[PDB]
């Protein structure tokens, strides 16, 4: 992403929506739900807060943080070796290898009995109130505005309180701004293209940056001169 | 036996037959015989 | 009608 | 490098036939009986669903890794040749 | 099939159909007929109960079980050798080979005079009442619901009590769910793909699993190392 | 055919047709005619009863059974050698080879003067009443139901008592179920595919199973190992 | 799946549906049925709870757990060797190999007489009340909302209480969100791509991870340097 | 230079199948069972979404770097030849 | 309008390719018998 994620409070979107006379029954309560829906539907990883938090494994099981949404990595605390996805169907079940993990709810199922594991996860940036905090990018703001307007107009169209042409226009505009917002947050910046370039050109390919925390992924590959 | 044209199915798989018919048994094509006959003939003519 |  | 992969849809395997035995006889005879008038094809036949479901062939997960391999082999031949030349030891001069 | 066939009684479908105010004249009596029609039209072999039952052959003829619908195999009891379809046009008729069979009604015509034959056949799972018992797969349930709704709406359309658009929608939805239900019950599970894989890769092809009861069809083909 | 031909009486179809209020003037008398028409139009050989019956040839002519519809084979009783179709235009006419036959009505014209011939023919399965007996396959039943409904609606459309859309729907549904019913009765079962497979793979092709009653058509072709 | 399956109770969906004035007659009773239908129709394996449970085989038969929906694997308890699908048509029927299994209802038919087998199966996550528990993924939530709205609008359209345009819009939106929800739960995360990568690149292909519980499927393939 | 890259969409992997095991059996058998009647394909089948979603094949991130490499190799051959000529020392005169 | 157009049809069967396949198989089998016997074609003439 080229631009920086400067955070602003949620009613910034209600400042802009309520300019429309047909959206004056919208509320913070509705904006919260539709904002969370938009955040998930776009799935942008720059909108989440990166956190690292250690936990203990009692026996092939560990308690997971409260605010976790998605895991970047899990690794062993003492070695630093990363874990992979668990493909085993009988992990801690005995009868009569490398470490891996599997997470469903508040519980992470590892293949290790008693160790500390480090989890690098993504959460939502919250407010002084326990509420979501949105980027102030006017592209993001316009796209979220258009998302909420599209949902409200879809309800009102299901009633027959909006013309089909009005909803068709709203859907067209939301679709274009959704694509544009997707490209805004995903296209790398200059530093991210230097990292991608140093990942791309290897005379000797590097294929083991998962073992580390992808630390050396964008490190330049130097060849000595002979 | 391989030189005499006899193939044991138990020597190249698990047998999950004893009937001498190809729909469950395997042909043997003695492609190794000529190679050894060359060397025995040269042994004879040395 | 049939054109889906 | 693995071979080409075929995306096979089983929507036309006849009724009361297991996929395993169907494919087994297809191996043996090189001919696979199918059923174009299965209940699952009713939409496409009657025009209620897109006609591509009874058509369009079978897809391929093909990767052009052979051309990459050929490029690497040619580069190896070139580099070995150039090392031979700089060393002053030609191929004809090794044998 | 990935999922398991858990059985439930037939009025489970009437629970769901009668949610529609236009289907409130439907009955168990109607659901039985349309359920049997749907079962046959789909022709899914996982919906039937596999049974094995021995019978006696008096002279090129044998009595067939009552609940038989389709035969998987017939074999000789003493040898275990399977029988094939009978192509002969004068089987037990004399004038002045391997065993085979042919079944039309309650009678199986074999080419053997006096032997016991084992028949592996498929039947319908019944209820404590002598009634069909349906899978509780919500895909199967939704498809059977849509089948019955489509037939009822077709009658009502023949009267002119439903719009053509309503019937067109019902037919579209039933068609899609019919295809989806076909794919649900037929696509192999992981174990069935291991059997199919062990059937597919043979350095030495195995082409005589009909003689056995297809017992070794999914057995892995081991080559000794030399 | 995968499924078995379990026979049921003809008014099973009137149970199902009369569910439609517009088909309540239908009768057993009408169902008989349209059922026979459907049976012939589909031309399924699994619906007929296979019979073998010997007759005498007086002089190039023989009396044919009463219930015969189609002949599978004719052969000589003493040799068992099958007969072929007669291409000769002056068969028993003298002026001043192998055996063959020709059948038109109740009479079979052979090329032999005085011999007993065995005829393997197909008939209709009858009821305790001298009436046709139909398969209970719900695909067959639904297709016959749709056939009769289509004919009745075609008459009523010729009057103008049905909408053209209703007839168009009926014709579409009957066409699809007719194709499906054709595929149901014709696609071989597993045993019939073993017979077809043993007919298909011959290193030494077998091309004389007409001479026999096609007895060895599905017999496996064994090659001795050398 | 990139994101984690955080569970929330079923009326979270009724919070969101009832925002629509036309969906105010919906209930927990209706939401349960349509939620189970949606869960099955999507067939996402991340929504189910993975469980392992040992059972006894009395004679080629064993009792199956109550909450089982689908089986990942079955293996022998003492050896750990996995079982495959049973292709045999006469499994425990005698006349006068490797182990396999077959499951229809509450019963698992194995090829072994008396052994303990371990079954790794998938179930539904339940609530403190015996009710389904749904993911809180707003993509999943929006797709389930749109599913229920589509079914309700389809009924109301069959009555003629909704415009055809309104139903067409609802179907379009549900279709797009269904595809998006399918891609959300299926596209692998970073750890799952490391497992897939370690499955994909083998100089020496590994083709026997079914025998184990797919434990080593994503294990990296190390070649020693010479 | 890396090989061709295939853009693979997983919208048709059958229900209840992991991507890993699906791809593993696709490797082993060279045949991948797919499901054309998944719920995610409902829009395309029923005509509510663009039909390109059930069609259009699989895309390729292909870069023509092989032609560039061949051009550079040919230039190297040309320059070495021209240096040989100007030095008065032909290839046949080195060996 | 196809009745005044469409050309003339052909009952063509590709039996020549089958015959060529059988002839090639015969050549292959005779060659392989020659090799296993240790008697090459050049060694017959």
């Amino acid at each position: 992403m080229v631009n920086n994620i400067n955070w602003v409070k949620l009613p910034v979107i209600l400042d802009r929506l309520l300019r429309h006379p047909l959206l004056t029954d919208l509320n913070l309560e509705t904006a919260i739900q539709y904002t969370l829906d938009f955040i998930s539907a776009m799935g942008l990883p720059n909108v989440y807060v990166d956190k690292i938090e250690t936990i203990d494994i009692k026996e092939y099981r560990g308690e997971l943080p409260c605010d976790l949404i998605s895991i970047n990595q899990v690794r062993l605390h003492k070695n630093g070796i990363a874990l992979r996805a668990m493909t085993d169907n009988f992990n801690a079940y005995p009868t009569h290898g490398e470490p891996s993990f599997k997470t469903q709810g508040r519980v992470i199922f590892t293949s290790i009995k008693h160790e500390k594991v480090d989890i690098s996860y993504k959460a939502i940036m919250l407010d002084d109130e326990g509420l979501p905090l949105i980027p102030d990018n006017p592209i993001f703001l316009k796209t979220l505005e258009l998302y909420i307007k599209k949902e409200w107009f879809t309800i009102l169209f299901d009633m027959g309180k909006i013309s089909p042409a009005v909803l068709n226009n709203t859907q067209q505009e939301y679709a274009f701004k959704a694509g544009q917002c997707n490209n805004e947050f995903v296209i790398p910046s200059v530093s991210e293209m230097e990292a991608i370039t140093n990942m791309w050109n290897q005379l000797i390919p590097r294929v083991t940056e998962f073992r580390r925390g992808f630390k050396n992924l964008g490190d330049k590959e130097y060849i000595r001169v002979h | 036996d391989l030189l005499n044209g006899r193939l044991h199915m138990s020597d190249l798989e698990l047998v999950l037959i004893k009937a001498a018919y190809i729909p469950d048994r395997l042909q043997h094509y003695p492609i190794m015989n000529s190679k050894l006959n060359v060397l025995r003939g040269e042994e004879s003519k040395r | 009608t049939s054109l889906p | 490098n693995w071979g080409s992969i075929l995306e096979l849809d089983l929507s036309k395997v006849p009724k009361g036939w297991d996929v395993g035995k169907w494919m087994y006889y297809a191996r043996v005879n090189h001919i696979a009986v199918i059923d174009s008038f299965k209940e699952g094809t009713i939409g496409a036949s009657t025009g209620k669903l897109a006609g591509a479901l009874n058509n369009a062939g079978k897809g391929m997960i093909e990767t052009n890794i052979g051309n990459y391999i050929q490029q690497q082999i040619n580069l190896l031949e070139f580099i070995k040749m150039e090392m031979a030349d700089v060393a002053g030891i030609s191929k004809q001069r090794e044998g």
